[PDB]
């Protein structure tokens, strides 16, 4: 069996800086052919992966020049010369030459922006919702930089632990920025015993933590 | 031009069967390999295993000898993969894969588009779709409320509305059932004069739905 190591499993990298890319097999990928039997993929959620390199060093029609693999033998490269804030997404090694197809553990590409603070909303309950007898209290915190952030629910100065549910975006392929949502959930009988609903969010770009909140049920 | 397309999204409950099937054209059947290549949440792709078209012979990973089968059939220029006995950590995307090389010559793989396998002990179920209202810039949304399987798809204004709009992962609530928002920043000088709606499907159960979102 083959196996294929990539390095690094993240690369953050300034738009407009190159980037690279390593991938290593534990045999020569090359002469049972004339080629190389070691290809580049770009993931992309909903498809097929995308080709970016094939046998070692062919660039597939449609992918820009920026992009160049190289290596001989055992040890590969995928090149961006130019990162560009589109290029974010994960990226693969994998080898053909035998059977199992074996794949590298797949890189991150992330762009390193300035920091952007995030813009914080808080919705109450749809009263649709509330008639349907649950209760969800949504926070937004919208295009920030960077990923790492904390949201803390409070339910009448309550600290929530447990209770809530979020998730993130993937990094914005032109602002390179990140959106979270995180869900607070509680059971209507519960949501009507209280007031005072709250959202406070700790990021890099909050010289102290932001909170948005609003009183149950009042315009 | 080469193409290879799988058939849809598959929900089973632990212990069932799949099949998929990858339906090409575009290029001379019997000279490939047909590989298929699977995806896990959290997990790098695997190899699955092979047939050769011309001989019907087909090769598996050690993994799943013994639980999966790979057909063709040469008339239809089709090949099919079953895998039995279905577990929780089945649940993936599952790929078709034409292989490189022709017996004389190399070149590119083309892949199908991927088929998604839910394993689950959930029964289907369609969302409940709920806004979330606004009231200088404005975010609204919809809440798209405990649905199985996944993919919901929401657009906005039937896909007049991208700038801003910002559709969640989904979660996966305790009670097996997913739940995910999509937003969406507006002028606050447009609420109660543009309108905005959310246009959520989920094909699973069929369920449609076109739910305007009104400031409160």
């Amino acid at each position: 069996d083959v196996v294929m190591t990539q390095s690094p499993l993240s690369l953050p990298v300034t738009p407009g800086e190159p980037a690279s890319i390593s991938c290593r097999s534990s045999q020569s990928l090359l002469h049972r052919s004339g080629h190389k039997y070691l290809h580049w993929y770009l993931q992309r959620p909903g498809q097929s992966p995308q080709v970016l390199i094939y046998l070692g060093s062919n660039r597939a029609s449609g992918v820009p020049d920026r992009f160049s693999g190289s290596g001989s033998g055992t040890d590969f490269t995928l090149k961006i010369s130019r990162v560009e804030a589109e290029d974010v997404g994960l990226y693969y090694c994998m080898q053909t030459l035998q059977t199992p197809w074996t794949f590298g553990q797949g890189t991150k590409v992330e762009i390193k922006r300035t920091v952007a603070a995030p813009s914080v909303f808080i919705f109450p309950p749809s009263d649709e919702q509330l008639k349907s007898g649950t209760a969800s209290v949504v926070c937004l915190l919208n295009n920030f930089y960077p990923r790492e952030a904390k949201v803390q629910w409070k339910v009448d100065n309550a600290l929530q632990s447990g209770n809530s549910q979020e998730s993130v975006t993937e990094q914005d392929s032109k602002d390179s920025t990140y959106s979270l949502s995180s869900t607070l959930t509680l059971s209507k009988a519960d949501y009507e015993k209280h007031k005072v609903y709250a959202c406070e969010v700790t990021h890099q770009g909050l010289s102290s933590p932001v909170t948005k909140s609003f009183n149950r049920g009042e315009c | 031009q080469v193409q290879l397309v799988q058939s849809g999204a598959e929900v089973k409950k632990p212990g069932a069967p799949v099949k998929v099937s990858c339906e090409t054209s575009g290029y001379r059947f019997s000279d490939y390999n047909v590989h298929w290549v699977r995806q896990a949440p959290g997990q790098g792709p695997e190899w699955i295993g092979r047939i050769s078209p011309n001989s019907g012979g087909t090769k598996y990973a050690q993994k799943f000898q013994g639980r999966v089968t790979m057909t063709r059939d040469m008339s239809m220029n089709t090949a099919y993969m079953e895998l039995s006995g279905l577990r929780s950590d089945d649940t993936a995307v599952y790929y078709c894969v034409r292989g490189h090389c022709d017996g004389t010559t190399c070149s590119r793989a083309y892949w199908g588009q991927g088929t998604l396998v839910t394993v689950s002990s959930a029964s289907t179920k369609g969302p409940s779709v709920f806004p979330l209202a606004p009231s200088g810039t404005a975010a609204l949304g919809c809440l798209v409320k405990d649905y199985f399987p996944e993919p919901v798809t929401v657009s906005w204004n039937s896909g007049a509305l991208t700038s801003g709009v910002h559709t969640f992962p989904a979660v996966l609530q305790s009670s097996g059932l997913y739940s995910l928002s999509s937003v969406v920043t507006v002028p606050s000088s447009s609420l109660g004069t543009q309108t905005y709606i959310c246009n959520v499907n989920h094909k699973p159960s069929n369920t449609k739905v076109d739910k305007r979102v009104e400031p409160k």
